[PDB]
């Protein structure tokens, strides 16, 4: 199968320089046409910059040329996209993406790296376990809950045990207020496991290396 | 005019109709080959195209198309065999009849038919028309037909792939073909057009060349070598020119072939963009429809080659067509048995067909008995040789009947009569086998003691027993190894041999001293008296013991009778018999080191020229390389479009680069042609008569060297530095190139390039064809034909052609032997070398899936790799078959260096020696012995002397070669002697100065030779170095009484002459050459055989201006005519070369002794 | 440029109907080579987008044969015949024959079902949240349906606040339920100051706790 990982995303203020890498694995990189696309926060996906298989040739909408710009490097098999001169309106989720024979334009895309160009500051999130009141059971099920509140830029990873939990879990969008983020998410566990075992809300926040495993106690 | 086609292939038998159809089979099966090839090769690029998936299965489909290649390749390998070897031998068996009956044919001819048509005519057509017959009916059919079924194939497959795009090739297809046709026909061994161009400079070199004694004689050289110069600097005119177009049109042909590529692609990307082809597809359609145009044009050639076949042997065939009048090969008349010797004669009117305007008889009437000595007496013009021949049936009297004992000739056979009639001409002739054969070539089975008996009756074995081999002594060409008189006494025995009935004897003691005379006459007189005799001399002592005399005038026999009878009948014989009582060196680039900026653009544009391979061994990788990846439709667009205009600007390279290398080269070339020429002419002419006297370098050598040297020193100097340069840059960067891109391919395909580029060179020599075949062979058996053209004067009488034709014959059975064998192994070597082509696209192609499999390299790696390496090994068998030898140009420039650093004896430019201011015209020479440097073992003098006074008219007269125009050569510095000296006015000539010497005297040569141009170009090139006045001319002219001749033809001081003057007549150029050298004014004067052929009124008047110029200057007159002998100061005869007699005319007159029989020839 | 326009943006379809989206181009596309270009593409929620029919009327190597595609001129569409929950997103239709590549806006698809009702848990605020002056009650109203359901945080039984946040996850591709959140943030002197806290959701489902700490 084709893997594509995207790398090099953070927030950067206003007439600033980013890099992005894409690194891809399980096809012949260098025989490949590839494109960045781009879906912005209202979710309209617009096309980005487009490069040929040799690196010669390269296409870029209009929006975007001069300040983009897109290379390869056949030998590593990475993909880069350097840009400057950033917007507000340049704020989005960048996809890497591969073309495929019979004329298709985006086979395989890659997963998200979410770039944020503002003027608002780094701020490390506040993790809160939720239990209910006394340790109540619920008949023969428990729901647990784990609130981050206060961070800054969205990028935030949650997980419940380093993932072991996973079946019955519900994890919310999250909210933009004030400059800041708000996220929760809840998990349903029998009686049976979390008064008897405790559950562990892991955290991550890589824009201010934060990282932090909360358990869950009645 | 030419032959019908049916009536090319008429010595065809059911062997030789059998091969033509199986060969023409077989080149039809070679030719559809290739096409077939570039089908496979489409078909197999999808599977390499589309081999990664999102490379399993590509090992399997590669060994399928390996079976593909490599079946294809077998068939051609079988079929191209069958096609070369069965071509070949069908034109060798059939070019061997030809050869057989064309001489057989020429044999059975009559006589003077070798008048009419010159001998080296006959020598030179012989070799050259069968030559040139064979080249047309040989394996350039077999080319033809192949070319024909590559273009019919092309164009199926091309068809049949797509229309489409076959269409649009097929638009700009014509201007292929021309490209093609013009390029191939160009390249077909232009080098006639060069001799074209030096033809007239080779004319004036062969008059030079003719003339070479006289030209030094009047000592004009450097007139000559201005013509020389002006007739060069033309050719080379034409050389240059003849440069430029030849190179524009290779040039047109690279751009045309690269901007048709372009054309292709940018087509067929619209057709594989849009989804209708696919890139297989295109390439199968795309390279097959390319090479059948180019195919066409490869086939151009052999249309012209079959025209010039054609046009051969008509000439040939109308030879071998003519039967003549007489032909010993017919049987149907009488042979007689009781064989009595009786001759019959009655009203012969006979002409020459010859110049038959002038009657030499008008009917003689005769008849003579058994053993009747019969003589003949009459000046030289009666006839008596003409009575000779017309005896044999040389040919048909045109009046009258002839008969012998009865019944006439005309009815009985020509062969049996002529065998009977032992007959000896004035000069024999003697054939250049062992003397044992020259005697037994009399008839067929004679035994060694019949041999002894007819020598010792010819008093010929004294010699015999002197000389080594006694039997086994192989005689040099004409008889020149031995003797006059040992020759012409071995003649007589040759003629005793064939035991004759009739004997005919003519002029059979011309040069025999005493003894031997009279015991040749004893012997005939031996063998007389059962047998008929003739004969015909000038000695009155084998005359006047015969049994009839009889003499000529105007052709009719007029007196008759006995010795007494003429006595008492007081005519002219009464008045004759009154009046008788290693190495080589290295040094060819000096030669033509004052051209280097020629040589400087050359090698730069060489070395472009060999990168331009490797560059589209790159574009073309890359352009298969935009459709074996994963893009877009505009990235394919414009990339495909970038390396179209690349293949445009890569055309238009080639076309700058190619006109250019060719006329840089070409003008270096001819500059250095040009100034060789005239360098070595002007060293000939600076060489002495001593030096041109060899029979290696007189007349052959040095014109086949002139012709030779100038296109052999161009070959090695353009050559080596041009094709070195080009192939070292093509295989280079395409080596180098495709190392660094695979090296495993690279390795493999690194073991197979030699047989590549081995296969471009036999494939390039077969369509030039063969130079030389059978060399050696061809020198054993044309030397049978020379000397049996030469000697046909004497093998008409000894009737011995059949025993001829058969040596002809088995001369030919090893080089036919040869031949055969030679074409199958050609056919071999062929087949192999072209068959590799298709075994190499196999094994590549199954060696690249492997690679590609385990991702090694990339397809459009392996593709380079490909093209580079082999594709671009095929350019260098071309370019190296293209590029004339190097061995035989580094040999000829050897000779070439050889002959213009030569040292001669004298130096022409040199005046240095004894410059007195005055002479005074006295000469003598004491004790001077000459022998020639070419016979260094017979002396032609014996250490004469002599004594001249001013005016003194010293007449010299003796027997023919014994010394007259020796003296000449004495004077005139062309030999000087070994031993003797000669004081000019008390002052030796080899102290003083040499050009001095030969501008004061004056002489006319033996031999009247007049020069390529007016009359008046003639007279003025007795004086030269100095302005001729025209009031000279005109005197000269008048005090000559040519004047006459002069002021009466149309441009009088302008008419053009032809060579050697052979437009006016033999007294004409008599006349002019006494007036040639009358303005010379010498104060010596030499005349050698002033009254040849001269009228007797214009002796008088010839002799008139020399009687009256006679004094102040020596004069010296050598002549036969008594008239001018009579009158002379003094007069010296010779006897081999010894003074015998000198004195006054009346002191020699007094005592009598031989110049006293010398006077009584026809005086009274 | 040519700009897409897809004519329903949102479309609701049974499970088990069919369902026709359509894709009105501006420009009539059609490339130089005669080939037109028009992909459709789906993003499932939480995933990248993903291939579905290359051009007009071609499929996807593991797309089922439910999708179909069918187009000319300018006016293209596809659709679906038997939806199931597992094809539930958004719909993108992009064009490539001209020189700026463009998408088009939309197409949410929903699958209609029978209306279940929230499982509601109320959570308190924890003691490391109370200590930095901050109390934050969290509401999550799980797996139900319709979309459309109203939250009223009740404080000491008839304080009905209204400072709160809410947040609605996509449509369940298992069971194509809804979830929301629902967070109630105020001081710790706020919450202090109160005992009962009650989460109502809307017969409402009302579930609630009584303390600061227990
Ligand atoms: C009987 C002997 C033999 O058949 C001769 C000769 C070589 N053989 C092998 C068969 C062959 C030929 N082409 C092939 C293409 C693919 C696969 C096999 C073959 C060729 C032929 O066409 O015969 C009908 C030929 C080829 C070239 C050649 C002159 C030549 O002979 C006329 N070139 C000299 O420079 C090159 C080329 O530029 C040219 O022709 O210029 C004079 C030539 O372009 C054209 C229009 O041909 C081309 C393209 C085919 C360009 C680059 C290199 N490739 C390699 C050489 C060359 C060719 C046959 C065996
Ligand atoms: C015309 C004379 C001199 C030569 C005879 C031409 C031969 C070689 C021709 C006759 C019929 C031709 C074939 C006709 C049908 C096809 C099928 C197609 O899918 C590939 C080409 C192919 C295989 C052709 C190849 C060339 C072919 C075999
Ligand atoms: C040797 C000469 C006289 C051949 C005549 C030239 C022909 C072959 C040339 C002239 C104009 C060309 C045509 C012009 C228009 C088109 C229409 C298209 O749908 C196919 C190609 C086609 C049909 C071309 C094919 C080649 C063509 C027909
Ligand atoms: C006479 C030689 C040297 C050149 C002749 C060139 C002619 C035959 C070639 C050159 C360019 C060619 C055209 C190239 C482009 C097109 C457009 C295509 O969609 C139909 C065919 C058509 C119309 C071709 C027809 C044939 C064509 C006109
Ligand atoms: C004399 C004959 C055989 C030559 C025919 C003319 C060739 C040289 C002409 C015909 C059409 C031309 C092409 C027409 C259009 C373009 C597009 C441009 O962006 C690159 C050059 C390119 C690709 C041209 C290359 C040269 C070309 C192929
Ligand atoms: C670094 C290396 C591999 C460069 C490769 C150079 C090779 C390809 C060059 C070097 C010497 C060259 C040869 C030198 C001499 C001649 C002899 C002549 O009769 C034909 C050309 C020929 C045969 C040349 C062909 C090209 C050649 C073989
Ligand atoms: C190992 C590397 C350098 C391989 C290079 C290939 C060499 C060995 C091959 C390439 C071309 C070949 C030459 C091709 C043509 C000629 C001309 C002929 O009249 C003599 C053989 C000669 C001179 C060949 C000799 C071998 C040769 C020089
Ligand atoms: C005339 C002489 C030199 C014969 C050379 C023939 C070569 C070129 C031919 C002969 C038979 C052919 C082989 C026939 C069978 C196979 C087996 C397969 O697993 C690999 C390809 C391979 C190995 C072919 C490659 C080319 C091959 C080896
Ligand atoms: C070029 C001509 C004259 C003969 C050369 C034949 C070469 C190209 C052929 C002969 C032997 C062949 C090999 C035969 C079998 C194997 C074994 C396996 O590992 C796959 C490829 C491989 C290695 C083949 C590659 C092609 C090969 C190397």
């Amino acid at each position: 199968e084709v893997i594509l990982v995207e790398s090099g995303g953070g927030l950067v203020k206003p007439g600033g320089s980013l890099k992005l890498s894409c690194a891809a694995s399980g096809f012949t990189f260098s025989s490949y046409t590839m494109s960045w696309v781009r879906q912005t926060p209202e979710k309209r996906l617009e096309w980005v910059a487009t490069i040929s298989s040799g690196g010669g040739n390269t296409y870029y909408p209009d929006s975007v040329k001069g300040r983009f710009t897109i290379s390869r490097d056949n030998a590593k098999n990475n993909l880069y996209l350097q840009m400057s001169s950033l917007r507000s309106e340049d704020t989005a989720l960048y996809y890497c993406a591969r073309y495929y024979r019979y004329e298709a334009w985006f086979a395989s895309w890659g997963q998200g790296t979410l770039v944020t160009v503002s003027a608002a500051k780094t701020t490390a999130p506040s993790v809160y376990p939720l239990a209910p009141v006394c340790g109540d059971t619920t008949g023969s099920s428990v729901t647990l809950g784990c609130l981050v509140k206060g961070y800054f830029p969205e990028p935030v990873t949650l997980t419940w045990n380093s993932g072991s939990l996973s079946s019955g879990v519900h994890t919310f969008p999250a909210v933009l207020q004030s400059d800041l983020y708000t996220l929760s998410s809840s998990v349903t566990v029998t009686s049976s496991t979390w008064p008897s075992q405790s559950i562990t809300c892991n955290v991550a926040h890589p824009a201010s290396s934060t990282k932090v495993d909360k358990k869950i106690e009645p | 005019p030419t032959v019908s086609v049916f009536s090319m292939f008429r010595y065809s038998n059911w062997l030789d109709k059998l091969y033509m159809v199986v060969g023409t089979l077989a080149a039809i099966i070679h030719g559809a080959g290739l096409p077939l090839m570039m089908l496979v090769f489409g078909e197999m690029t999808d599977i390499f195209a589309n081999a990664g998936n999102l490379f399993m299965n590509l090992e399997e489909d590669m060994t399928r198309y390996a079976y593909y290649y490599s079946g294809i390749g077998a068939g051609v390998l079988v079929a191209a065999y069958i096609q070369v070897s069965f071509w070949c031998l069908a034109a060798g068996r059939q070019i061997h009849k030809i050869r057989k009956q064309f001489f057989h044919a020429i044999m059975r001819q009559e006589i003077g038919w070798f008048d009419v048509h010159d001998v080296g005519e006959l020598n030179t057509r012989l070799t050259d028309d069968v030559s040139k017959i064979n080249e047309g009916i040989g394996d350039k059919i077999g080319m033809f037909f192949q070319s024909m079924a590559t273009f019919f194939t092309g164009f199926i497959v091309g068809f049949t792939r797509g229309w489409k795009l076959t269409l649009v090739i097929l638009a700009i297809s014509p201007v292929l073909g021309l490209s093609a046709a013009v390029w191939a026909k160009i390249l077909s061994s232009f080098t006639d057009k060069e001799l074209l161009a030096y033809a007239k400079a080779g004319a004036v070199a062969e008059e030079v060349l003719a003339a070479i004694r006289t030209v030094i004689a009047f000592g004009g050289q450097k007139k000559e070598l201005e013509r020389y110069n002006k007739n060069l600097e033309e050719a080379k005119r034409i050389g240059i020119k003849k440069a430029i177009t030849a190179n524009i049109s290779i040039g047109a042909a690279f751009l045309l072939i690269y901007a048709s590529y372009a054309l292709a692609f940018w087509y067929g990307t619209t057709l594989v963009l849009s989804g209708e082809y696919s890139i297989g597809q295109v390439l199968t359609v795309f390279f097959s429809v390319l090479i059948g145009a180019f195919s066409v044009g490869q086939a151009s050639p052999s249309i012209e080659a079959f025209a010039n076949a054609r046009g051969a042997a008509y000439e040939i065939f109308k030879i071998i067509d003519n039967k003549p009048s007489i032909d010993s090969y017919s049987k149907s008349g009488h042979k007689p048995d009781n064989i009595k010797g009786n001759l019959e004669f009655r009203n012969v009117h006979f002409s020459y067909p010859s110049r038959k305007e002038v009657k030499i008889l008008k009917g003689l009437n005769l008849k003579v008995q058994s053993g009747q000595t019969v003589a003949l007496v009459g000046n030289s013009g009666c006839g008596k040789s003409t009575t000779v021949q017309l005896m044999q049936r040389l040919y048909d009297p045109t009046e009258g009947m002839v008969s012998v004992d009865g019944q006439d000739i005309r009815t009985i056979n020509v062969r049996f009569l002529r065998e009977i009639i032992g007959v000896v001409s004035q000069e024999p002739v003697l054939f250049a086998t062992t003397i044992a054969e020259n005697i037994r070539y009399g008839r067929e089975n004679v035994t060694m003691d019949e041999i002894e008996k007819a020598v010792k009756e010819a008093n010929a074995y004294d010699f015999i027993m002197k000389l080594p081999h006694k039997f086994d002594t192989l005689v040099g060409e004409r008889g020149a190894q031995l003797s006059g008189g040992q020759k012409q006494r071995i003649a007589i025995a040759r003629a005793l041999v064939r035991n004759p009935k009739i004997l005919l004897l003519d002029e059979a003691t011309s040069a025999l001293d005493t003894e031997s005379e009279a015991v040749v006459q004893v012997a005939l007189d031996k063998a007389r008296k059962g047998r008929t005799t003739i004969v015909i001399a000038h000695r009155l002592s084998t005359v006047r013991n015969a049994d009839v005399i009889a003499g000529f005038d105007d052709g009719v026999i007029v007196e008759k009778g006995n010795h007494d009878e003429l006595m008492k009948e007081k005519g002219i014989y009464f008045k004759l018999v009154t009046m008788q009582t290693p190495v080589s060196f290295w040094r060819i680039m000096k030669l033509n080191l004052t051209e280097w900026p020629y040589f400087v653009v050359g090698v730069f544009c060489a070395i472009i020229n060999g990168g331009l391979q490797p560059a589209f061994a790159i574009i073309f990788s890359k352009i298969i390389g935009v459709f074996t990846r994963i893009d877009d439709p505009e990235t394919k667009r414009q990339n495909s479009n970038l390396f179209s205009l690349l293949f445009l600007a890569l055309g238009i390279i080639s076309f700058i680069t190619f006109f250019l290398q060719g006329f840089t080269f070409g003008k270096a070339g001819e500059i250095l042609t040009k100034r060789l020429r005239y360098m070595v002419f002007r060293s000939m002419l600076r060489q002495d008569v001593s030096w041109f006297d060899d029979p290696k370098n007189t007349t052959g050598a040095l014109t086949t060297r002139l012709a030779n040297d100038a296109a052999q020193v161009k070959g090695a100097i353009g050559s080596r530095l041009a094709v070195i340069t080009q192939n070292i840059a093509n295989l280079g960067t395409g080596i180098i190139i495709s190392f660094i891109y695979g090296w495993q391919l690279t390795l493999l395909l690194l073991a197979i390039v030699p047989i590549i580029a081995i296969a471009g060179v036999v494939e390039m020599k077969m369509l030039s064809g063969q130079a030389l075949k059978d060399k050696k062979e061809l020198e054993g058996a044309g030397k049978i034909a020379t000397e049996a053209i030469e000697n046909f004067r004497t093998v008409v009488s000894l009737t011995q052609e059949q025993k001829f034709e058969h040596m002809y014959a088995q001369s030919l059975q090893v080089p036919y032997r040869n031949s055969l064998r030679k074409a199958h192994i050609f056919g071999i070597t062929f087949s192999f070398t072209q068959a590799m082509m298709y075994f190499s696209y196999a094994g590549c192609f199954r060696f690249g899936a492997y690679l590609v499999a385990h991702k090694l390299m990339s397809f459009e790696d392996v593709l380079l790799v490909f093209s580079a390496v082999v594709f671009g090994a095929m350019a260098v068998g071309q370019v190296s078959s293209f590029a004339p030898d190097y061995a035989k140009a580094k040999i000829s420039a050897a000779h070439i260096i050889m002959i213009i650093e030569k040292t001669p004896l004298i130096d022409s430019y040199s005046t240095e020696g004894l410059m007195p201011n005055t002479l005074e015209g006295n000469v003598t020479f004491g004790e001077v012995v000459f022998n020639y440097p070419t016979r260094p073992d017979i002396p032609v003098l014996q250490g004469l002397s002599l004594e001249v006074k001013k005016g003194q008219t010293l007449a010299l007269v003796g027997s023919s070669g014994c010394g007259k125009s020796t003296v000449v050569q004495l004077l005139e510095r062309f030999y000087d002697p070994l031993a003797g000296k000669v004081l000019l006015d008390g002052k030796e000539i080899k102290r003083l100065n040499v050009q001095w010497l030969r501008a004061h005297l004056g002489i006319v040569s033996q031999e009247p030779i007049l020069f390529d141009c007016s009359i008046a170009e003639n007279i003025a090139y007795g004086d030269n170095s100095r302005v001729v006045s025209q009031e000279e001319i005109v005197r000269a002219a008048k005090e000559a009484n040519i004047h006459a001749f002069i002021e009466s033809l149309p441009n009088k001081y302008s008419t053009k002459v032809g060579d050697k003057g052979t437009q006016l007549s033999g007294g004409q150029k008599q006349r002019i050459a006494i007036a040639r050298a009358l303005v010379r004014q010498p104060h010596i004067l030499l005349l050698d055989e002033a009254t040849s052929a001269l009228d007797t009124e214009s002796e008088k008047v010839v002799q008139e201006a020399l009687d009256k110029a006679r004094e102040g200057r020596t004069c010296i007159v050598i002549a036969h005519r008594l008239s001018t002998i009579q009158n002379a100061d003094l007069i010296v005869v010779f006897q081999n070369g010894r003074v015998k007699e000198h004195g006054t005319h009346q002191q020699l007159l007094a005592q009598k002794g031989i110049y006293f029989s010398m006077v009584s020839v026809q005086a009274g | 440029d040519v700009l897409m326009t897809q004519t329903p943006v949102s479309l609701s379809v049974s499970l088990g109907d069919q369902a026709s989206i359509s894709c009105r181009s501006s420009q009539s596309i059609v490339h130089s080579t005669g080939n037109t270009y028009l992909e459709w593409y789906l993003q499932k929620p939480g995933q990248s987008p993903k291939l579905l029919i290359y051009k007009i009327s071609n499929r996807f190597s593991g797309v089922p044969d439910r999708f179909s595609g069918s187009g000319s001129g300018t006016d293209f569409t596809l659709k679906i015949s038997r939806v199931e929950a597992e094809d539930l997103g958004v719909y993108y239709c992009f064009q490539a024959s001209h020189a700026p590549r463009t998408f088009g806006g939309g197409t949410k698809l929903e699958i209609k079902r029978a209306d279940a009702a929230p499982t509601v848990s109320i959570f308190p605020p924890s003691s490391e949240q109370l200590t930095s002056g901050g109390a934050s009650v969290v509401c999550f109203l799980n797996n139900f349906y319709p979309k459309d359901i109203n939250v009223k945080w009740k404080i000491d039984g008839s304080e009905r606040q209204n400072g709160v946040l809410n947040s609605w996850t996509d449509q369940d591709s298992k069971d194509s339920t809804y979830s929301m959140s629902s967070t109630l943030t105020l001081t710790k002197d706020e919450y202090e100051r109160h005992n009962s806290y009650t989460c109502e959701a809307t017969s409402p489902i009302v579930k609630s706790f009584n303390r600061n700490e227990c």
